[PDB]
RNA sequence: GAAACAUCUCAGUAUCGGGAGGAACAGAAAACGCAACGUGAUGUCGUUAGUAACCGCGAGUGAACGCGAUACAGCCCAAAC
RNA sequence: ACUCGUACGGUCACUGAAUCCUGCCCAGUGCAGGUAUCUGAACACCUCGUACAAGAGGACGAAGGACCUGUCAACGGCGGG
RNA sequence: GCUUUACUGCAGGCUGUCGCUGAGGACUCUCACUCCGGGAGGAGGACACCGAUAGCCGGGCA
């Protein structure tokens, strides 16, 4: 047959590619010697494209005019700090081990003064909750418990643009513009809605798939759909 | 059929008739090491492999005799032509 | 509306144009190079095998 | 008596033995974040070197390269074909990895000629062989009685054309005898079956 | 082609990548092995021969030593000192 | 490539606004989890064999399978008496 | 052309083993190798990656 709509995704041409001119920062966190001596002025509140949440343009003690990954409560003229002595306020970014437990962060780090990989969509957070000299475990939100190195930098409160998710698109337009500003193809045509040639769901002459859904690990690439190693599927039971 | 385990008969080394005591071939085991062996390894490559990509076929649905005539006094087999028997039982 | 006469309308676009190496019109300016000699692609000229039968 | 070359000979038929197992450990750390071919000012060996070739003279280089391990790295047919010619994973070049360092020097060096070359051990994912090459225009090589045959018009371009010692090797002219009906005078000649 | 077809065959062909010359390549035995008290670098031509060998031992595939010729030509390092 | 992205994400699928609802079935097939025991290749290893080798056998035993469990808004099923 | 529990195979995935590969049947370590860090340095560590091979799955493809 021909190879399925998953396997041009990878080729990674212009229909599927992220419109990355169109993006304004790649919001990581600031680099520090050490002291924490760094600090700055938040001079506006941006729009992000990518991610459909509010950024802070923050103006640094060297000169440095950057945008930065912005928390809930943060506005114009507040002063925010990033390093190891900073204050424990919202907006203010500095290891695990200085953050004391119970208290909502935001843009965690995997690897210490990587930037931040964890907790970065519109209004979640993750949970700091044991310390250590050796681990501080974070509870990340999709309910998981990361066991965390504590030099690990974090962003206190929770992230920008809360309950997004809870307005509908109502209408196919509205998901048009959203989806125009992303990395993906859409409308989605359904592969039971395809021919034999271009799905292993197309065919028959009633929609319906083939075979069971459930596809193993270890299928190839052209075969791999529908339901990826389920454990379960439904609801009840 | 019921067939006697010893009897008289003629042996073919002997050139005279003795007691002879009959038994079921049983199969020797394969060394590996005969020409076949030889070609299965190195004929085999990449894809199909022709005659050595091939599986055993089917059964008769009556098999032959398959017996051993051993002679009482010089000790020498010899074989015969078998016949269709769906079980043949010895007689002591 | 028809692959064909009307199809045909649309074109005013300017693709092969006379090469600066062999001569012939067969420079694609928009790819900046030659289908016939290969200038742009290759410092060899382009010849082929086939361009004639097997045995000749 | 010995001579202080066949020290540095009897240290190689052992890589991983000795003073030398220390010495490969150390570099090929260096080796592994060096270039793919690297001009070296003096031969890892000196004993192999000499007697493939080398002298300390003007226009004798030496340069090392790496060429990855294993077997060909092949694509998978977008055609039909049959059974047999369905292989990816089991197929194998017909050149050796030392003929692959070769090319890879003397395209490098589009003036000099190559001369011969050796390994210089391997890691688990690569080969480092060091080739020495010649200078056929420079007047220290063109008044060299033991090296000025390498300046005529018919040795250029010699490691392409598999003229090399590794090249011959690799060509299956070894033996002069049996087994070699498909190889000499040329596998071209001998339509191909070698 | 094998009166299908998978090994086999078409064929190392078609085609593709790199490259030399006026010719290229090969070449002075870790050869041969008419086993000898024998031959003596290498190509090539004639033959050896559809022979040995290969092969769903099917269809098909297929040399060499030698011999008769052509032409002939033998040398340099590495190391020891 | 997704990705100047990080679960309020984005990938893979099914259904197709709203409203009232969405029963029973895990035997087969699929996917997934587990597993005393059974099955399970090669390397190394042990016995035999061979002055070596081919080869025969053994011990150990991964994923996988057997067996057990979960799962149908998973493929699908919802009869005769 | 398409399909599958047709025949035969080929990618791909999972898994053991060998090489890289090191010090003291469960375990410590640091030096290869890997990742993070501008760097100092941090994490991981003889595993992973990669090369080779073996078993399973494998109309994704021929
Ligand atoms: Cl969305
Ligand atoms: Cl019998
Ligand atoms: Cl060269
Ligand atoms: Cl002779
Ligand atoms: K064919
Ligand atoms: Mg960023
Ligand atoms: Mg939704
Ligand atoms: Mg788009
Ligand atoms: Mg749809
Ligand atoms: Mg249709
Ligand atoms: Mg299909
Ligand atoms: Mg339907
Ligand atoms: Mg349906
Ligand atoms: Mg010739
Ligand atoms: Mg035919
Ligand atoms: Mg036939
Ligand atoms: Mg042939
Ligand atoms: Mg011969
Ligand atoms: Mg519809
Ligand atoms: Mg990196
Ligand atoms: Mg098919
Ligand atoms: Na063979
Ligand atoms: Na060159
Ligand atoms: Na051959
Ligand atoms: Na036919
Ligand atoms: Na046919
Ligand atoms: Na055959
Ligand atoms: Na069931
Ligand atoms: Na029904
Ligand atoms: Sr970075
Ligand atoms: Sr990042
Ligand atoms: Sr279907
Ligand atoms: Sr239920
Ligand atoms: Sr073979
Ligand atoms: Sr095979
Ligand atoms: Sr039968
Ligand atoms: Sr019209
Ligand atoms: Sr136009
Ligand atoms: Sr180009
Ligand atoms: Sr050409
Ligand atoms: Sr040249
Ligand atoms: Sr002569
Ligand atoms: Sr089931």
């Amino acid at each position: 047959g021909r190879r399925i709509q998953g396997q041009r995704r990878g080729r990674g041409t212009s229909t599927f590619r992220a419109p990355s001119h169109r993006y304004k920062a790649d919001l990581e966190h600031r680099k520090v010697e050490d002291g924490d001596v760094i600090a700055g002025t938040v001079v506006d509140i941006e729009h992000d494209p990518a991610r459909s949440a509010p950024v802070a343009a923050v103006e640094f003690e060297d000169g440095d005019r950057r945008l930065i990954l912005a928390p809930e409560g943060v506005g114009v003229g507040d002063e925010l700090q990033v390093g190891v002595s900073a204050e424990i306020a919202p907006g203010n970014t500095l290891p695990l081990a200085e953050i004391p437990e119970g208290v909502p962060v935001c843009n965690v780090e995997s690897s210490p003064g990587d930037g931040g990989k964890f907790a970065r969509a519109s209004g979640v957070n993750a949970q700091l909750l044991t310390h250590d000299r050796n681990v501080a475990v974070v509870k990340l939100p999709s309910g998981e418990m990361k066991r965390l190195d504590p030099q690990c930098r974090a962003t206190i409160g929770v992230v920008a643009g809360g309950g997004r998710t809870d307005k509908p698109f109502v209408k196919a337009g509205n998901k048009h513009h959203k989806m125009k500003a992303r990395g993906t193809k859409w409308p989605n045509v359904r592969g039971v809605a395809m021919n034999a040639v271009d799905h292993p769901f197309g065919g028959g002459g009633r929609q319906h798939p083939g075979k069971p859904k459930s596809i193993s690990r270890n299928a190839p690439p052209g075969r791999k759909v529908g339901d990826i190693a389920s454990k379960r599927t439904g609801r009840g039971g | 059929m019921q067939m006697p385990r010893r009897f008289n008969t003629y042996c073919p080394h002997c050139n005279e008739h003795q007691e002879h005591e009959v038994e079921k071939v049983r199969s020797g085991r394969q060394t590996g090491m005969k020409w076949i062996d030889r070609q299965r390894e190195r004929n085999s490559g990449i894809g199909n492999d022709g005659k050595f990509s091939k599986v055993p076929g089917g059964d008769k649905p009556t098999k032959k005799t398959d017996l051993k005539y051993r002679c009482g006094e010089c000790g020498k087999a010899h074989l015969r032509e078998g016949w269709r028997a769906g079980r043949l039982e010895f007689q002591e | 509306t028809g692959a064909g006469t009307p199809s045909q309308g649309k074109k005013n676009t300017t693709t092969h144009t006379k090469c600066r190496r062999c001569g012939e019109k067969s420079y694609h300016t928009k790819k900046k190079v030659c289908s016939s000699c290969g200038f742009g692609k290759s410092a060899k000229r382009r010849d082929y095998e086939w361009q004639s039968k097997a045995g000749e | 008596a010995r001579s202080a070359y066949s020290y540095i000979r009897d240290a190689w038929k052992n890589p991983g033995d000795g003073q030398l197992a220390e010495l490969q450990w150390q570099r090929q750390q260096e080796w592994r974040n060096e270039g793919a071919v690297e001009r070296i000012e003096r031969p890892t060996r000196l004993d192999k070197a000499r007697s493939q070739g080398y002298k300390a003279k003007q226009g004798v280089i030496v340069a090392r390269v790496s060429v990855r391990k294993g077997s060909a790295r092949k694509r998978r047919h977008k055609a039909g074909r049959r059974s047999k010619r369905q292989g990816v994973t089991r197929i194998t070049r017909r050149k050796d990895i030392q003929r692959v360092a070769e090319e890879r020097a003397s395209r490098t060096f589009p003036n000099l000629r190559v001369l011969n070359s050796y390994s210089v051990g391997q890691d688990g994912r690569q080969k480092w062989h060091e080739v020495i090459l010649i200078d056929p225009n420079h007047p220290a090589i063109q008044n060299d009685d033991d090296l000025s045959w390498i300046c005529a018009d018919d040795q250029a371009d010699r490691v392409f054309r598999g003229l090399t010692g590794a090249g011959r090797r690799n060509r299956g002219l070894s033996g002069k005898g049996k087994g070699s009906e498909k190889t000499r005078p040329s596998l071209r000649s001998n339509g191909g079956k070698g």
